[PDB]
């Protein structure tokens, strides 16, 4: 087998097609890169058919099968994408992948998605069967040192002059997301046809814009929206956005209101609102409004503990409570 | 805005018109009907913004001009869900539409008709009329053929072509194909859209031996259907789809004669003799004799056999049971024809009796 890291598909991917492609790992957006890099470069070879299952107790494997053995009427290759369940390769699953690492002909690239194979699962019937006859492709989130050159990297790649401390800025805010990281250079990429992203201008991206998606959630706390909350919440991870942000952000707008609100008659809507450079009116104003103090501080209490457990109580919902919380 | 009309002059209508849409629409203006009043005619309007249908009421008691964007689920549910016989007084209060049915008096949220966004007009480009039933059995006839969802979207939607006085729809997910020619009866210009799945269904739908033979106007990226009364209009799909005459299978020796019941039933038989269904059945033609067995590639179990009219040599061809199926299901015939090459390349089936329609379907891997 070949193993091999996302810049360095593109090159082990021209030499030629192996017969079936897996991408392991944690991060999303790296997943969907190289699984695009293989599905594009195999699309301009006859690959013009495509198909993507998801692995579950559910899969219709016959389907699946069938489909092996099935003939294009206009002679069109086809590729066959697997998502494996969120923990690995289940004990029935090694059954039907084994089938189908056997009905693996030509016309027919093979590709799996999934995070790191659970440690003895390498030793599964299917696996070894493709062991050699495959590529691997480690699709794993770099993390707080390894980030910045992530991102320095992909800003070159793109002919971008980032400088050394706004990198660290676009790190700060993002960070652990890789597909917020990229639109927001390609953002800025558009913003400024001149190519160089200062230290003001990636502030100026993370500030002025509000494309700051946690934004979008503590903004569905005050407005005490909570389903279309949680859904944000949910899509922020499914976008391997790391939560030791959305705390912080909100953390501050919540202490805010705690200013704010000791003092509904200390100084009132519109002369205290028009003091503390947030005047969301109908926001902060519906927040300090329909939620009280003793709320207020329990949330505060809440954030504040959430985000000292992850700090000392590392290795292992404590913000669905939060979101909950801020309203009910 | 107001008028008045019975439950029946309105369900009807405002059932077709808001028939293919209703679900948890994106904006609240996608989900909302478009009611308008000028000339003595009411016109109801709903949209999907890839398809609208609309509906004409010609308002004989009392009636009064405006414009309103009232929910759709809603607004039908209620007059639908009255004393039939009843009549419907609507009228556009400031922000509200005021309904009236006796004394069943509702009160309805609305968003204004300046904001609905109707399929801004476009260009008619060719025109014509044909019995539905017509148009009906050209997509009948080829309709379970087109893909579902393939990243190849020009082949997610049926496509529709004239040429001569003959108009035919084509189907195809790449594995299997479906053709279907028919008599306009007006000697048509040659040009050739895909008309997507929804659309399809949509046009599909209407359709329904009514005397309003149904007129279409094919056009630049778009296509309307005007019967009687309701007038569906769908965009259409830009791509090049694929040439069905590219695929017919190109001089093909063997040829065979079945029965298409007899047919029916050998394969699904074999079917669920096959216990192990990504297996396909396993056709072996041999002079004057088929033996449809179920391929059960490692296994030798129960078949059965045939006596068909064959000519070529013997072979063996692997069949997906289910391509082959819906084709004889498809010919509502008696006799189905055949012709055949090789046991990987395509095949054939068709009716004897006529060539109105003809099938292709990719074998399978035995």
């Amino acid at each position: 087998m070949i193993r091999l890291y996302p810049e360095q598909l593109r090159a082990q991917l021209n030499e030629g097609l192996r017969a079936a492609y897996l991408l392991l790992g944690n991060d999303p957006l790296l997943l969907q890169e190289s699984q695009d890099a293989v599905r594009q470069v195999a699309a301009a070879q006859g690959f013009e058919e495509h198909h993507t299952f998801s692995i579950d107790p559910n899969t219709d494997w016959n389907a699946i099968f069938s489909l092996c053995q099935a003939m294009s009427l206009f002679a069109s290759r086809q590729t066959l994408l697997l998502l494996l369940p969120e923990n690995g390769p289940n004990a029935a699953i090694n059954e039907q992948l084994l089938t189908l690492t056997g009905l693996l002909h030509d016309d027919l690239l093979l590709i799996v998605r999934g995070n790191k194979l659970s440690k003895a699962q390498e030793n599964a019937a299917w696996f070894t069967a493709l062991a050699n006859r495959s590529v691997q492709v480690t699709c794993q989130t770099p993390e707080q040192a390894q980030l910045p050159r992530w991102v320095a990297a992909r800003a070159k790649q793109l002919n971008l002059e980032l400088d050394d401390a706004a990198n660290q800025v676009l790190c700060y805010c993002y960070e652990g997301n890789l597909l917020a990281l990229a639109q927001a250079l390609e953002r800025l990429s558009l913003l400024w046809p001149d190519g160089k992203l200062t230290l003001p201008r990636v502030e100026q991206a993370v500030n002025d814009a509000a494309h700051f998606t946690p934004f979008h959630w503590v903004d569905a706390l005050l407005m005490g929206k909570s389903k279309r909350a949680l859904h944000i919440l949910q899509q922020l991870r499914l976008e391997g956005s790391e939560p030791v942000i959305l705390l912080r952000t909100l953390q501050r707008e919540l202490l805010l209101l705690v200013n704010l609100k000791r003092q509904s008659a200390h100084t009132p809507l519109r002369a205290l609102f028009d003091k503390h450079r947030v005047w969301r009116r109908g926001m902060m104003g519906e927040a300090l409004n329909r939620l009280s103090q003793t709320q207020l501080r329990q949330a505060v209490q809440l954030l504040t503990r959430t985000e000292l457990t992850l700090k000392q109580d590392y290795g292992q919902a404590e913000l669905e409570g939060l979101s909950l919380l801020l309203c009910h | 805005m107001k008028f008045t009309v019975e439950r029946e002059h309105l369900l009807k209508p405002l059932q077709q018109v808001s028939g293919p849409l209703g679900g948890r629409p994106t904006l609240p203006i996608l989900g909302n009907l478009l009611l308008q009043v000028a000339d003595g005619t009411l016109s109801l309007t709903g949209t999907d913004l890839e398809m609208e249908m609309v509906a004409r009421v010609a308002l004989v008691q009392p009636h009064e001009p405006g414009a309103t964007t009232v929910p759709a689920r809603k607004f039908f549910d209620i007059c639908r869900g009255l004393p039939e016989g009843a009549e419907i007084a609507v009228q556009l209060e400031g922000e509200r539409m005021l309904v009236r049915s006796g004394r069943s008096r509702f009160s309805l949220s609305t968003l204004p008709a300046a904001d609905f966004p109707n399929l801004d007009d476009w260009q008619s480009e060719v025109e014509f009329t044909l019995p539905q039933a017509t148009m009906k059995r050209l997509i009948e006839a080829t309709q379970f053929s087109m893909a579902h969802q393939d990243v190849r979207y020009y082949l997610n939607g049926m496509l529709f072509e004239t040429e001569g006085e003959e108009l035919r729809t084509v189907a195809t997910d790449g594995h299997r194909l479906a053709v279907c020619s028919m008599p306009i009866g007006q000697s048509l210009p040659s040009h050739s859209v895909i008309v997507p799945r929804k659309g399809v269904i949509e046009l599909m739908r209407m359709l329904d031996g009514g005397d309003n033979p149904l007129r279409v106007q094919i056009g630049s990226n778009n296509i309307r259907a005007h019967v009687g009364d309701f007038i569906f209009t769908s965009k259409l799909v830009d791509g090049r789809f694929p040439d069905y005459r590219r695929v017919l299978p190109k001089n093909p020796d063997k040829h065979l004669e079945a029965g298409c019941d007899l047919l029916k039933q050998a394969f699904a038989r074999a079917a669920a003799a096959s216990n192990e269904k990504f297996r396909g059945v396993r056709l072996y033609v041999s002079e004057n004799q088929l033996k449809i067995t179920a391929n059960n590639p490692e296994q030798e179990e129960a078949e059965e056999i045939l006596d068909v009219t064959y000519s070529g040599a013997e072979m063996e061809i692997g069949f997906n049971v289910s391509y082959v199926l819906d084709v004889l299901n498809a010919l509502k015939c008696e006799n189905v024809r055949m012709m055949l090459t090789d046991s990987v390349s395509s095949v054939q089936i068709e009716d004897a009796a006529s060539q109105s329609a003809a099938y292709v379907v990719m074998p399978m891997r035995l």
